[PDB]
């Protein structure tokens, strides 16, 4: 379900940036979305620690 | 797009959203087309927020 959140980025799918949004612009909103999907990742991991 | 390119001498794309070059790429619908005239320095004022 954390695939599903947008983490302030104006769409859930990576394509849909890379196809619709500026790549300068579309660089800081993937960055911003790998790192809310890495946020995540590690409180699964420290969860499952 | 291309030939809305060339059609009219507009201003090179100065805003922000959709990609420039890449308008013959997406798949949008539903759009609203409001023509106006104003005066001068009002075009900065026609801005998101």
């Amino acid at each position: 379900k954390q695939l599903s959140s947008k983490f302030g980025a104006i769409s859930s799918v990576l394509n849909d940036i890379f196809s619709r949004l500026d790549p300068p612009e579309a660089e800081v909103q993937i960055d911003r979305l790998i790192t809310g999907r890495l946020q995540s990742l590690q409180t699964y991991v420290t969860q499952q620690l | 797009y291309s030939v809305l390119y060339n059609l009219a001498p507009f201003f090179t794309f100065k805003c922000y959203g959709v990609s420039p070059t890449k308008l013959n790429d997406l798949c949008f619908t539903n759009v609203y087309a409001d023509s106006f005239v104003i005066r001068g320095d009002e075009v900065r004022q026609i801005a998101p927020g």
